[PDB]
RNA sequence: AGAACCUUACCUGGUCUUGACAUCCACGGAAGUUUUCAGAGAUGAGAAUGUGCCUUCGGGAACCGUGAGACAGGUGCUGCAUGGCUGUCGUCAGCUCGUGUUGUGAAAUGUUGGGUUAAGUCCCGCAACGAGCGCAACCCUUAUCCUUUGUUGCCAGCGGUCCGGCCGGGAACUCAAAGGAGACUGCCAGUGAUAAACUGGAGGAAGGUGGGGAUGACGUCAAGUCAUCAUGCCCUUACGACCAGGGCUACACACGUGCUACAAUGGCGCAUACAAAGAGAAGCGACCUCGCGAGAGCAAGCGGACCUCAUAAAGUGCGUCGUAGUCCGGAUUGGAGUCUGCAACUCGACUCCAUGAAGUCGGAAUCGCUAGUAAUCGUGGAUCAGAAUGCCACGGUGAAUACGU
């Protein structure tokens, strides 16, 4: 019965499963409060659920790999959104409005020869 | 089981080789495992392109070494020998290892 | 580079090839904590006696075509300049311009 | 400095020369290029003209010079002053 | 730029109070992309401020901001031989930003020990209508007044 | 040094490689060296024979050479006399069993390298460079090149001040990756100095 | 893309002169293998083994030896004799040609004009009509999906459990490649000259070139490079070759580019979480043992989605310090040592203990950056015995601002 959505953001890759239940979130066999020490991360993972009143209605099992914390959180959120879409298919519009269906395609820009970074040019001088 | 590690620079060529190997396996023996693609090695190189001096002037080359893992689960009399006999296309280093 | 330099390099290489077994053995002896002091001393002295060009840390990697000491690459055995040329010509297999 | 397990460094030839000198009991200066050679207890009393790149500069060895090397007492560069 | 105006990028509201302005402030405060620390500091400032003035955390902050927002700023046209500073009515989006920035600057300046504490103090000052940010605002206004002839 | 090499930019798409083998980091440099040697030897030998492209391909500790030449008859000589001779020397150079194949180049006026070589030869035997260039261009056009460019540079007519001159005809798109642009180069070692000859020959676009 | 020796081209001495590197004959010796004393070493003198492929036997091809010359050699000069390669204006939208026409002609026209575009982009007009090189597209990469194939990668649902995907297994998901789909102002409305377009919105992972790279027109600067390479006067018992030591690391000073700081958005201590991308056989080197530590010893696994480098750090929590030249800062110097290496004096890196400069945000002025950018945090790679704060790569966190010309 369990529904599913893949999450991806920066170099993170979340695997969100939605099930009907009480609303307990497990991320890599750890609680939401344990895994994400950051409040912002927590908020981002809860955002979609908040938007469509199904926080108490459904449990979700997650496993996430790659990236840092914020990126991971984003990925998770994306996955959740996907799952929701799969599951209801009538909440899509709301999600779209929110801006959660959109895969955030922003990757880190590669370092470029000549430059110290993606865009930082070295210090110039006429003399 | 016979593990087979195909390695080549051209991907198409490698693919062709793999298919051929599978064909060789499948007629003689039975239950060929399958052509599993491993990660490609993208060995990059930067070089200064000026003869003398211009350091920001550079060419960045790479060699994409592709890997194909073909496995054979049942080595029969006919199959292994056939495989041995069969020489593949040039520019494809194949390594074969039973057990 | 000059011819002379190349020749020298070759000579060094040859020496290295020759004296490897002995030199290595000597090194081992010197290292070996479970050994006599006098023996160790002898080994140290013995090493000195052997030619300098026998050392592998003496020989410089030069380009196999031009003998250019700098800008070398190990995989190709060529200096950058020559490597590039090879790449352009199709002479290095698999090598093409990379973008990402 | 050099490892304690390796011992002190002295050039073999130099050492030999020193030994010879000791045997003789002579005090004529020994011209030497081994600046990297450590001074030894037996070398005390001997004059040993160490090369500085250009010329051999005489170094009368003392009790205090033992742990040091020969090149320490034979300065290579020759700076007087800018004005 | 010359060619094209662009739409301002999306900003998430802060997790504690659910405010855009607060988030913006936090961002402004932040240095070296250490957002979290900055946000913590902001929170601390708020809490202390709340304790001091009563009200809410957010409301108090808003009030403080209000006392440092500039109605009018100046810009340098310089069409003549010498430069003429001209007043201009500063827009809603910008004014809010400016006040925040000023506050942050004041906090940075201030001689108190912890950053958060300093920030809180600054906020309090703003609320009361004394301090550094307020002074700056006054100066800005004053300049505009002086150059009111130009319009 | 503005322009990218036209062969080099297209190796992944429309142009293939010359040396076509796999090797690990251990044996790769050595292989390259061997290739360089053999190629050099071949060039030295088959100068009078119009040779365009040597393609080396080594599977299973055995070297397979493929010589693309306009006139096989001179490279082969008597049936399997010259080729055979070449083979053993190639083997020696390599240190492995050798195998020489000889591809016959249809339309040597459309092969760029060959054209370049011809031009160089002409220059060496003291013709008007311009007339040679014209001939090169014209011939290619006649043969059915979608376009051709040739360029010659330095000490033209033994002049003190060096310059470059070039003749284009038809279309020669270099920025277009899918264009089959046969590019190659040569050098005329004249009495006044070297004269470098470049030539681009556009066969047509590949669709895939 | 790495000067201790080497590199090295420079200096000081010590040496060689058909030569270190090749080809050629003549004729002495099979090559080579081992070892001895003097010498800084280069080199200059000794003792042991071998005679292989073939001879109407005037001898041969590999590899040393000697003399003659023919020649070798030159990182010697000219980049203002050159090729090749490179920078540069500038990834700027330009630069041309054929035929026609205009003008005595140099030339013009096309290529200007009305709009529009990132674009000589596109349309419309028009003595121009066409074409080429460039602005675009084709290529790589990144963002969504589908199919295929599932180990060394994965664990949704199943059983077992040493609660480790580890083992039965499963092929779902991630991921891995290979092949397809997808974005074209294609659809909607308005503005526009019945247009090219523009403005908005719908869908969509992505929207107007989606983000980034590669790609550099004709040409310019007698721009750079004869020291990569090649190439059209000079040296040839020396401007060539070998060696040991030194120098390229010097130090009143001036400039360039970086790193680390000046602190509390921090330092220190203890606990603890989340990456990517790479390299590896004269190599990467677990575990275990010893060492305060750098490391040492033993020694598996592994040419590697398997094993190793390899603990990511910033972060988070708890404690402490409380604005001091400090529990900030680490230069400098003394001692003692580890590793590499024939060899760390000149002149390596790293460690430990001590020492604890200047520096409290920097004058005139001056640089970078418009987004996953700057800022900040670590990680890897090349060269490489050893020797990066440089270079080239990788992810983490992650802003501000753009009214306008």
């Amino acid at each position: 019965n369990q529904y599913y959505g893949t999450g991806r953001r920066k170099s993170s890759a979340a695997r969100v499963f939605i099930k009907p239940g009480n609303g307990k979130i497990v991320i890599n066999q750890r609680s939401l409060e344990q895994y994400f020490g950051r409040e912002t991360a927590r908020m981002v993972v809860r955002q979609p659920l908040e938007l469509v009143d199904m926080v108490e209605k459904l449990d979700l099992y997650i496993t996430v790999k790659g990236g840092g914390i914020s990126g991971q959180a984003g990925a998770i959120r994306h996955g959740i959104t996907r799952a929701l879409m799969e599951y209801d298919e009538s909440l899509r519009s709301e999600l779209r409005k929110a801006g959660f269906v959109t895969r955030d395609a922003r990757q880190v820009e590669r370092k470029k020869v000549g430059l110290r970074k993606a865009r930082r040019r070295p210090q110039f001088s006429k003399r | 089981r016979i593990r087979i590690r195909l390695k080549a620079f051209d991907h198409r060529l490698i693919d062709q080789a793999t298919a051929e190997i599978v064909e060789t396996a499948k007629r003689t023996g039975a239950q060929v495992r399958g052509p599993i693609p491993l990660p490609t090695r993208k060995e990059r190189f930067t070089v200064l392109i000026s003869p003398h001096v211009n350091k920001d002037a550079r060419d960045q080359y790479e060699i994409r070494t592709h890997l194909r893992l073909v496995d054979i689960v049942e080595p029969t009399e006919k199959t292994v020998d056939a495989l041995m006999r069969l020489d593949l296309a040039a520019g494809v280093d194949v390594q074969i290892s039973l057990g | 580079a000059k011819q002379s330099m190349k020749a020298r390099e070759v000579k060094r290489v040859a020496l290295a090839d020759k004296y490897f077994a002995k030199r290595a053995e000597l090194k081992a002896i010197i290292s070996d904590v479970n050994a006599s002091d006098e023996d160790r001393w002898n080994a140290v002295l013995k090493l000195q006696t052997l030619p300098r060009d026998s050392s592998p840390s003496r020989q410089r990697n030069r380009c196999r075509q031009t003998g250019r000491p700098h800008g070398f690459l190990r995989k190709f055995g060529l200096s950058r300049i020559k490597v590039r040329e090879a790449a352009m010509r199709g002479e290095i297999p698999g090598l093409k311009k990379a973008s990402w | 400095p050099r490892s304690l397990k390796k011992g002190p460094f002295i050039d073999l030839h130099l050492l030999k020369k020193v030994e010879k000198a000791v045997e003789s009991g002579d005090k004529k200066p020994l011209r030497t290029w081994s600046r990297r050679s450590t001074i030894f207890p037996n070398m005390i009393g001997l004059t040993i003209a160490v090369h500085n790149g250009r010329q051999h500069v005489p170094v009368f060895v003392t009790d205090e010079m033992v742990g040091h090397k020969l090149g320490e007492f034979a300065p290579t560069r020759t700076y007087r002053g800018h004005a | 730029p010359r060619r094209r105006v662009i739409g301002q990028r999306k900003i998430l509201p802060d997790p504690k109070f659910g405010s855009e302005l607060l988030a913006k402030f936090v961002n402004i405060l932040m240095v070296d992309g250490k957002k979290s620390t900055a946000e913590s500091i902001v929170y601390s400032a708020l809490e202390t401020l709340a304790q001091r003035s009563g009200k809410s955390e957010l409301e108090a902050f808003e009030v403080a901001l209000e006392n440092v927002r500039p109605t009018v700023e100046v810009k340098s046209r310089r069409v003549g031989g010498s430069t003429y500073q001209v007043p201009v009515e500063v827009r809603p989006v910008r004014r809010n930003a400016l006040a925040m920035r000023w506050i942050v600057e004041a906090a940075r300046k201030r001689g108190d020990k912890s950053m958060a504490l300093r920030l809180a103090n600054e906020l309090s000052d703003a609320a009361e209508n004394k301090g550094t940010a307020v002074k700056k605002r006054e100066d800005v206004h004053r300049m505009a007044e002086a150059n009111k002839a130009f319009a | 040094g503005q322009k990218v090499h036209p062969n080099g930019i297209r190796l992944g798409i429309v142009k293939p490689w010359n040396s076509t083998w796999f090797a690990n980091t251990k044996e790769f440099a050595d292989n390259l060296d061997s290739d360089f040697k053999v190629r050099q030897y071949l060039t030295k030998e088959l100068a009078k024979a119009s040779v365009s492209r040597i393609v080396i391909e080594r599977p299973a500790k055995s070297i397979r050479v493929t010589i693309h030449t306009a006139r096989p008859g001179i490279v082969i000589g008597k049936k399997g006399e010259d080729v055979e001779k070449l083979r053993k020397v190639v083997a020696d150079i390599a240190g492995v069993p050798a195998q020489i194949n000889i591809a016959e180049v249809r339309k040597p006026e459309l092969d760029a390298k060959l054209v370049a070589d011809s031009i160089t030869s002409q220059l060496e035997r003291r013709v008007m460079f311009r007339r040679a260039m014209k001939r090169a261009v014209q011939n290619a056009m006649r043969l059915g090149a979608k376009g051709i460019k040739v360029e010659v540079s330095g000490r033209l007519g033994g002049a003190e001040i060096a310059r470059t001159e070039w003749y284009r005809e038809g279309r020669v798109p270099l920025h277009t990756l899918r264009a089959d642009i046969d590019y190659n180069t040569s050098e005329a070692h004249t009495t006044y100095g070297v004269i470098g000859v470049k030539v681009w020959i556009f066969k047509g676009e590949i669709l895939g």
